[PDB]
Order: structure tokens, then C-alpha cells, then sequence
RNA sequence: GAUGUCGGCUCAUCACAUCCUGGGGCUGAAGUAGGUCCCAAGGGUAUGGCUGUUCGCCAUUUAAAGUGGUACGCGAGCUGGGUUUAGAACGUCGUGAGACAGUUCGGUCCCUAUCUGCCGUGGGCGCUGGAGAACUGAGGGGGGCUGCUCCUAGUACGAGAGGACCGGAGUGGACGCAUCACUGGUGUUCGGGUUGUCAUGCCAAUGGCACUGCCCGGUAGCUAAAUGCGGAAGAGAUAAGUGCUGAAAGCAUCUAAGCACGAAACUUGCCCCGAGAUGAGUUCUCCCUGACCCUUUAAGGGUCCUGAAGGAACGUUGAAGACGACGACGUUGAUAGGCCGGGUGUGUAAGCGCAGCGAUGCGUUGAGCUAACCGGUACUAAUGAACCGUGAGGCUUAACCU
RNA sequence: UUCCUUGUCGGGUAAGUUCCGACCUGCACGAAUGGCGUAAUGAUGGCCAGGCUGUCUCCACCCGAGACUCAGUGAAAUUG
RNA sequence: CAGGUGGUCAGGUAGAGAAUACCAAGGCGCUUGAGAGAACUCGGGUGAAGGAACUAGGCAAAAUGGUGCCGUAACUUCGG
RNA sequence: GAGGACCGAACCGACUAAUGUUGAAAAAUUAGCGGAUGACUUGUGGCUGGGGGUGAAAGGCCAAUCAAACCGGGAGAUAG
């Protein structure tokens, strides 16, 4: 409706920058552990993206430590400080769900090349 | 999200492999455990000479799920596998003196400052 | 529950209801006029008023797409030929529901649909 | 206190600057305008009753339209009592505003919550299914026994069985404001609240703390 | 699961004290042709508010 | 001329001789922790291993894992392991047929609900002219659990060890209600990939069938594992208990007169239903202000005229729904469909061009398509009517006006 | 085949009245109404493990056939 | 009347095949329909995290599944 | 190129589960299951007769019938 769309655009973000599935992103969030708050890095792939305006979000994937480790986040929160891509995957796929069965070379995502 | 029966990976040195929970303590008819529960293991898989043996039953803190954690933003972080790391069965002090693989903040309390300072990476 | 869920079921499983809804249209299109049960009528706007639109711009890729979705060149061709010009200036709202009397074999309301425009120019062809 | 009238415009999220995301119910409060005072003198009670939104003349009916103009205010989409507390003052064709929330922190939500229509004991009373295996014939979601046998020889009443789930009048208490938006008619509660999108909501101060 | 005594006929009355057809309220007539019709149904001869609409 | 028998499952309900939580007295009660008794039934009161098991033992929890009644509650609700048919075997007994609460392997669990009951949901009439709303609340139901940490305070207490009452704050478990913003599930009505085959003349492109052919994603809706909220505080009267004053009985005495405290029980407070509450309530608003005849002359019958408020019906329908019901709307119209725009999802259509021997790749191109969503739009369908409902509403008395 | 009996000890399990190994105290084994072994075989009995899963924790949604409403036809057991 | 009933005939594509899938020749849509899209029952599909905790018992379901090649234990009556 | 050999359709059988249980059916359906060159299966015809037959033996089977078939008769058996 035209009231709650009105209440969720003055809360997204302007700046945004545009990356698709397959991408490699540096999301960059606020850790706070009292009076302190510094930016922790958290780069891996982008597997899925929700776009659903304010309640927008993608999950990125990375292997820490010999771990799995995959990361939901709102892109509009104000925890994401900044999102950057490092480079441009190319898949044929929206959901790349099928990165969570494979693993070292078997994982590889070619390069868009655009 | 771990309940009875459900095996566990070692996240830390203190000689076990594989473990499985027996109870998830905390409460009557308690379900799930989460990231920082403490449950009840028996130790199902361990290597030939590590600080505790096949069978023991002692307690574990929960520190990676396949369920993942909730974040007050909204956010969540879901890993790969369940894991644990042992503690004494009394004193609640962690077994090992290493960690392997990323924690999350849960964990972030004086009871497990110990985890918290030996973890490759806190998420 | 139903909560705002659309589409009949009509008694039928998914393949039928797509085969019976694809003759219907091409029915429709062929004779102008049917008569069938107000229920089936009231599904069919669902299905020949998007031909009719798609219709509306004459191109090889909307001729493949309206003959995916009727199996029928003799459909086809009415449908840009005829109806796409006939409703080039109608913005939806290409048919037309009558209800009838009730069927007497099984007292079913039976209704006409036909299309807007059927008037008495039509006799020419 | 009393309470307000409005419409349930949707769910969405409010993002704090600290990082925390408040789901919260957006709820159209117009102006409640006072069609009739009540008194201990000709009702034996202190109320108010008042009306909101806007209705169409040509449904409304005589007696409706007579009550209306009894007051000197446009006809709404329904009228709703409120008790009066003691020391609150009214008249009649009185205007009330969503700012009257400004300083209230926690609130009620009456809303009518969504039918289900016709609901089963597994759904409606949380009953445990039995064995979908095992040998069991016919009697998987089934409710099981339903009493004792001769010497009660009855059902007790109150007995939980299958019936009619939803569509009823539900309060949830003591939800936080969030925002009190009068310029928009808005009033932002955390929470959910009960009824669908389009359904009118009766908001007042929390009873309890 | 059956009956333990024969319900009476006065039992048998009250259940179908339901069952009676209600008759249709009125029947409308067409401007055109002035016949009578169910209302928002074409007449016998395909006249609908005033419209011949099907030739049959 | 049949009352299906153990245990389990599901679903319970009551008792109190109380397992936990609450209130107390005594203690061989320092504290912590107990012992015992009294009051108290509001709520709560494990998951597994073994066994047909009830039980029990064991493992590990928990504030606690209460004891009983209810056809050893519950098979026209489920199960069929056990027990208790017919087969077979062992040990044993018997010359033998056979037998053994000895054992062993195998072994058909029917019933479409008339009545009572119960959960829901309507129709009728009533409530005294009719109608539309908003209420009052007699009465009924729901709900009532509790851990841990911190502060008070390492204080009181104690040789030390240890370690509080009372009071406050936070955060959990279990349970309940609501909701779909988030995280997800589903999503045979959306998009794509692909195997076999058949067809559309053929190529190309599509469609059918193969569990939706098999799959990968996924809108709305529904939904839990998701996230909000709840249990109270307070008040009244009390239980056990503690008292004040105080005689009978110069004293003493909580009691006899009188007065004060006192618990999750009781009555309220919170939520829901609720005037068929026939004791049928209240408030506001709206509508109807014609004749005439008959008769046994009355709460009488009849004819003509009149038909209101409103209702119902019909239609378009709904996050309402088995059907009724309930809600919205019916051209003075956004009720549904379509249409337009957007969003979302899928992931770069087809055609053409180019490269390649070719499979294929690249460009046009984030293309094409897109359900239930959002915002618009009278294009289609919601019709002029007709129908029901009337015409000032009994008697008595009392206070008021005439 | 053992009543006492869930004998005792060992193995397996966090926990094993079942299972496997042993002991001999064989209530009441025993040598063609055969004794003890035995590869292969078994829709045979018991037990364990991996895999797998809505069997379950704890159910959710969906697709169909009924149930429900309308029209036509039209039963039955039972019954002072 | 979803049962039973001997023999003969044996197309195409894929396939080891008379299996199976889709078709030819040929023959049919099974003698009540129409709506609706509740509980519940039946037959199916999918499922977060867990993975036998279910249960008398892994009952049922899920899973495995083809061809070629490599490789293959105790034990054995020398064949497995 | 042997086999009461192996896998597996027809065919024969009937281990499990669900459904059905006034059924579609007085024993079936659906999904799995066993045998499938043999002590195999099947057609047509024949033979064995009731204290008798036949029985790879269950008191099984002998026309939906079996610890002594069916039909008629003794017969209105007898019934503390």
C-alpha cells in the first residue's frame, strides 16, 4: 500500500552498489563489544539474493578454517557499513545452492568478464 | 538446533572425533541446544591418545550449528556442521588447549571467555 | 483454508484442467458464442482474454507463444487476423457472460460467454 | 484512558541506528470522532462512543443517518464504545487524535483474529497425532478417546474437540509503541496483532504495567 | 452403530420441518419482449434487458 | 439368547493421605542444608537402555519426576507385543490319545451414529407497533508453572569452612495466544534445465505423455523451527499460625464481648462468551397519522385504498465459510475478471547477425516470460423493477398534564 | 531344554530381562523317536553396525479420490 | 460383478528383452452428473535442524539399482 | 555346454503392509515378494466313493460342504 511503501523508503539505503549471484563480495558490518565498534571484513560468494525492497537481503559463503561458513544479511540494516565486489562471477543460476556440495576445485566460479 | 542423539564434530585437541548428546541440560523437557548450550555427550569416535577415550560421558558447549544463530538485526549465520568443544564434567572449564574453525559472539560470556581467546575467528 | 488463492479446481487434476481450458478457448475463438456451466465460463475469461491481448501485436515470437498456448494454426491465425484488430481499441473486457437456465440432465447453471463485438457484421465470414 | 479506533495497514521493520531491526505493525488511526456521550444520569455509565473513517451515503440507513446528525459528524464504518475513567471529559462532536498515544508506552490490541474455518484437534488444540505407522487403520489425526467409560457415561462439557478456529475476538496485551506519527495517522507497535491486512483495531493503554 | 427404538412419525416430521423448496421470489420481465425471466438470466426466446442477444 | 480380557498409544477427569512451588509450628533449628508435623489441590509434575510388560533396575536430567479413583478410565478411538483356538518343536508327565500360568516359532481386531452426551453452526418463534445500531453484565469459561544469574553482601551467622532471610534487577525452560516483518518449509496455477518418445509437413521452435517424467529455483497464501505477547501487581475475606486488650477464674489467658495480622486455595482484578438473564434489561436513532361494511359487538371479521423504515431475494464477491451464517459491493459503482503501470520470481526468449568443420559460443539482451501481490483503470459482469414487511400500536392503576 | 533366574563372569551400550563368549549348580541334555560339528542355501528366529530416511522429536504445506452443497436414483443392520 | 478362462497372431523408436516408456494398425474414455475446495479418511508429492530418539520389532517409508573395467575377506565340502 | 545352477517377464505361487470388512470381490485390489528346464506348469479325456477315497501329512481335500460329503428314507429319532 501506499502508506507502509512510503514508511520503508526512508529507511533504504541510496548507495547500494549492483552484484549479482556468483560475485565475490568484502561485506564489511559494526562489531561492537562495549564501548568499542570496529568493521570485520566478511568476504566469500554471493550464492542468493532476496530482493524485497527495505526487507532485502543476500547470503554470502565463504570457507573459514576448513569451515562452511554461510551469512545472511539485510542489506538495508545499518550493521552493513559498506559492500564491495571484488570480482564478477558468471553463472546461469539465481541460487547458487548447489556450492554447498562441492568443494576446492569443484567450488571454481568462472570470471563474468564483462 | 541439537537435540538427543545427534552426533557433533570436536572443535577442539582434546582427543575426540566424533561425540553424540545425550541430553540437552537446562530444563524439563528441554528440546534444542543452540550455539552456547551446554549439553551432555558421550564420546563415540577418538584418536588413540588424546586426553579422553571412547566412552566417557562428559558435558560440551554447543559453538557451531547447521540451524545457525539469529543476529538483532535479522541476520543469520549458519555453518556446514554441528560442533562442540569438551568441558570438564565439574568444573565447566574447556578440555583442550586449542580451538578449531570459527565461533560466533553467543559465546562471548566470562564462562567461555577461555574459547572465546583461543578461537582462529569469532563471528 | 483458501486465503486469497485463485483458480478453480473444477474437479479435475492440473492436466486436464489445462487441456480442457486450451479447447475451450479454441472453441471459443472458432464459434464467437458457446454455452457452457457458469463456473467453467467464469475460469475461461482467465485463459482467452490474455490470447486476445496477446493478439494485439502481430509478431513470430507472439504467434509461437499464442500457438504454445492453443496447439491450433486455425486459432492462431483468427487470433491475429481477426481478433487482434477487432479489439485493437477495447482495453479489456473481450467477453461476455450470460447466465442461462440450468442444464437438465444434471441441473447445472449453465451461462453463454461470447465475445463483445459478435454483432451482425459477423454473418460476412 | 480511553482507546482509539484503526485499521491494520500491514507488518513491516524498523531499522534502529544501533543495529536492530523492530518488527512492527503499522496501524491507520483517522481522527475518532464522538458521537455520543453516556452518563450515570440516563445510562447508569460513563462511555463515549465513537465513530471513524468515512462511509458512502447511499449506504447508509435512516436510523444510522439520524444518529449521525444527532451528533453533527460525518457517518463512519462503525461505531465502538469506550469506558470512561474517572476525571476524562468529552462532548459530543469532539475530534481525538492519534497524538492522545503521544506519552503511552505500552498498548492493548483487540482485533478479530483470521478464521480457519472448520479446525481439526490436531490444529486447534495441539493434540498429538498417532502413530502414522505401525499397524494404525484409519486413526492418525483422529482425537482418540473422549471420556471414561460407564460410571461418568457422558462427555464432560468443555470436552476440546474439532470445531470452528479463528474469527473471533482476540487482545494482545502490552505491546511497545514505537512511533506515534500524527501528521500521517500512524501508530507504530512492536508486534504482531491479531486480524488480516484491512481489519479494524482497537487500541488502548495498556491495562496492566 | 443403529437405532434402540423406532423414531415416531412425529420425530420423523419435526427433522423434515427443514426440508421444505422455498418458491423464487419473483420473476422479472424483460422491457423489450415483456416476458418473465429469472433475474440476471436471459429469457426463453434470448432476450436480456431489452437485448435480442442470441438468435436461437 | 456375550458386560471384549493385560500393557502401550491418544485423550483425559476427580480425590488429597502434597512430589514441586506457597504459608506456618517444633527441632538434638548457628548459617547453608535438613528432620517432623499443620494449612494448602492454583498450576506444574522427565527423556532414554532392557523387558509384552504394569513394575523394577540402570543411564542422564529436573523446582519436582506425587499417591490413588475413574468397568485394574479410555478397542462402535488406534494397537495386538502378551494372554487364550487350530500348525510345529523342546523339557517334562503318560503304555497311549494327549497334557503342562513351563518354554519356543507362527497365527483375520467388524460396525454408514437413531437417542443421551459433547464440539461447532444455523432455522423458528418469543421478548407486546415495527425497524437499525450501540451497550449494560446476571451468569459462564479461559488463564494461574517455574529455573538460573546479578545487586543487596562475601554482609547477618560462623572457630573456620562456608554462607542467608527480607527486597530489587536481568535472563531462560515448559506451556498458551496471536502473527508472517524477518529466518525458513511448502508452493502439481510462475520461470528454467534435461532423458525417452509422439505430434505440429520438415528445419528451427513448441506441445502431449512418461509419479508434476525427472530435476533446479520460486510469488501469494498457509505455516514453525520463525518473533511478538502472556502468567502478574493490587484489593477483599480467610486456612494453619502469630497477636493486642481482656474477664469468667484477685492471677494467668489470642476469646467468651472487642481489635489486628496471616498463603499459589476462596471472591475480585486480566482475557473471552454472554439479555432465550422468559427475571427476555438499557440507551440512541428511524418509520407508519386512509376509508368502509358486517356481526353474536370484541384484544371481532371483511372490502377498498395504501406498502413506509427496513428486510429478504438476486447478482459481483471476500484474508468469511462444509452448508447456513458473517462482511464488502451492485452504475450516484473499483465488488470480481480483464486491461495499464509497477513489483516479484526465473535468469540473457524467439528471430536475426557473427565466429566455429561441428556440438556450441558471442552480440542484439538482465532479454523474454511472469499465479494468488501493489497502484490505477468502468472494458465485461453486478438491471428498471418485483417480493416481504403496514396504516400510530391492549388493559388496570399511580404520578403528572388537561 | 534352566524352575530358582534379569544365575555368575566377560564383550558390546552413557545405560542391554534380549544378543555373543564362557563357567557347570544339566529343577528336568545326550548319542539313528540320533549326539556334536558343518561350507552353501532360507519371503526362517534372535542381535549388532553402516547407509537411509516424516518411524519419531513435531508436524507443515501441496496434488488427487471421497467427505460437504445442488439435481437424479435410492439401500442396510436395528426397532415393546 | 476391479475375480477366473486354453490356443493363435506379435508393427515403429529406445531397449538384452514378449520388461518398460511413447506410438502404429485397431479399439476405447470404464452408464450418474454439477459445484465447493472444511475437519477427517484414502492414494500421492515435498520438507528446516536432528537421524531409529519411533516401535513388541526399522512395521512402513526412504535408500540401493545399469554396462564396462579395476578390485574383493573369514571360511570352505575347493564348486563356492 | 552340465545343472531339482544364477538374474529376470509370461506362467505358477502367496511372504509383508495398506485398503476393503452391509466389499468391486462369500478371500480381492495396490505396492513390494518366492519359483521360473523342473520333485515345473497347463489343456482335453479318464480312474479312485463316504468309515471309503486321496493325502511330499495340515485331520488337509473329496462341488463356497469334512474328526466321517451330499440327497432321499427309518423319522413326528430321542431331548429328566
Amino acid at each position: 500500500s501506499n502508506i507502509i511503501k512510503q514508511l520503508e523508503q526512508e529507511q533504504m539505503k541510496q548507495d547500494v552498489p549492483s552484484f549479482r549471484p556468483g560475485d565475490t563480495v568484502e561485506v564489511k558490518v559494526w562489531v561492537v563489544e562495549g564501548s568499542k565498534k570496529r568493521l570485520q571484513a566478511f568476504e566469500g560468494v554471493v550464492i542468493a539474493i532476496r530482493n524485497r525492497g527495505l526487507h532485502s537481503a543476500f547470503t554470502v559463503r565463504k570457507i573459514s578454517n576448513g569451515e562452511g561458513v554461510e551469512r545472511v544479511f539485510q542489506t538495508h540494516s545499518p550493521v552493513v557499513d559498506s559492500i564491495s565486489v571484488k570480482r564478477r562471477g558468471a553463472v546461469r543460476k539465481a541460487k547458487l545452492y548447489y556450492l554447498r556440495e562441492r568443494t576446492g576445485k569443484a567450488a571454481r566460479i568462472k570470471e563474468r568478464l564483462n | 538446533m541439537i537435540q538427543e542423539q545427534t552426533m557433533l564434530n570436536v572443535a577442539d585437541n582434546s582427543g575426540a572425533r566424533r561425540v553424540m548428546c545425550i541430553k540437552v541440560l537446562g530444563g524439563s523437557h528441554r528440546r534444542y541446544a543452540g550455539v552456547g548450550d551446554i549439553i551432555k555427550i558421550t564420546i563415540k569416535e577418538a584418536i588413540p591418545r588424546g586426553k579422553v577415550k571412547k566412552g566417557d560421558v562428559l558435558k560440551a558447549v554447543v559453538v557451531r550449528t547447521k540451524k545457525g544463530v539469529r543476529r538483532p538485526d535479522g541476520s543469520v549465520i549458519r555453518f556446514d556442521g554441528n560442533a562442540c568443544v569438551l568441558l570438564n564434567n565439574n568444573s565447566e572449564q574447556p578440555i583442550g588447549t586449542r580451538i578449531f574453525g570459527p565461533v560466533t559472539r553467543e559465546l562471548r560470556s566470562e564462562k567461555f571467555m577461555k574459547i572465546i581467546s583461543l578461537a582462529p575467528e569469532v563471528l | 483454508m483458501r486465503h486469497r488463492k485463485s483458480g478453480r479446481q473444477l474437479n479435475r487434476n492440473s492436466s486436464h484442467r489445462q487441456a480442457m481450458f486450451r479447447n475451450m478457448a479454441g472453441s471459443l475463438v472458432r464459434h464467437e458464442i458457446i454455452k457452457t456451466t457458469l463456473p467453467k465460463a467464469k475460469e475461461l475469461r482467465r485463459v482467452v482474454e490474455p490470447l486476445i491481448t496477446l493478439a494485439k501485436t502481430d509478431s513470430v515470437a507472439n504467434r509461437r507463444l499464442a500457438f504454445a498456448r492453443t496447439r491450433d494454426n486455425e486459432i492462431v491465425a483468427k487470433l491475429f487476423n481477426e481478433l487482434g484488430p477487432r479489439f485493437a481499441s477495447r482495453a479489456g473486457g473481450y467477453t461476455r457472460i450470460l447466465k442461462c437456465g440450468f442444464r437438465a440432465g444434471d441441473n447445472a447453471p449453465m451461462a453463454y460467454i461470447e465475445l463483445v463485438d459478435r454483432s451482425e457484421k459477423a454473418e460476412a465470414a | 484512558m480511553i482507546g482509539l479506533v484503526g485499521k491494520k495497514v500491514g507488518m513491516t521493520r524498523i531499522f534502529t541506528e544501533d543495529g536492530v531491526s523492530i518488527p512492527v505493525t503499522v496501524i491507520e488511526v483517522e481522527a475518532n470522532r464522538v458521537t455520543q456521550v453516556k452518563d450515570l444520569a440516563n445510562d447508569g455509565y460513563r462511555a463515549i462512543q465513537v465513530t471513524t473513517g468515512a462511509k458512502k451515503a447511499n449506504r447508509v440507513t435512516k436510523p444510522e443517518a439520524g444518529h449521525f446528525a444527532k451528533a453533527g459528524v460525518e457517518a463512519g464504518r462503525g461505531l465502538w464504545e469506550f469506558r470512561l475513567a474517572e476525571g476524562e471529559e468529552f462532548t459530543v462532536g469532539q475530534s481525538i487524535s492519534v497524538e492522545l498515544f503521544a506519552d503511552v508506552k505500552k498498548v492493548d490490541v483487540t482485533g478479530t483474529s483470521k478464521g480457519k474455518g472448520f479446525a481439526g484437534t490436531v490444529k486447534r488444540w495441539n493434540f498429538r497425532t498417532q502413530d502414522a505407522t505401525h499397524g494404525n487403520s484409519l486413526s492418525h489425526r483422529v482425537p482418540g478417546s473422549i471420556g471414561q467409560n460407564q460410571t461418568p457415561g457422558k462427555v464432560f462439557k468443555g470436552k476440546k474437540m474439532a470445531g470452528q478456529m479463528g474469527n473471533e475476538r482476540v487482545t494482545v496485551q502490552s505491546l511497545d509503541v514505537v512511533r506515534v506519527d500524527a501528521e500521517r495517522n500512524l501508530l507504530l507497535v512492536k508486534g504482531a496483532v491479531p486480524g488480516a491486512t484491512g481489519s479494524d483495531l482497537i487500541v488502548k493503554p495498556a491495562v496492566k504495567a | 452403530a443403529v437405532q434402540q427404538n423406532k423414531p415416531t412419525r412425529s420425530k420423523r416430521g419435526m427433522r423434515r420441518s427443514h426440508d421444505a423448496l422455498t418458491a423464487v421470489t419473483s420473476l422479472s420481465v424483460d422491457k423489450t419482449s415483456g416476458e418473465k425471466h429469472l433475474r440476471h438470466h436471459i429469457t426463453a426466446d434470448g432476450y436480456y434487458r431489452g437485448r435480442k442477444v442470441i438468435a436461437k
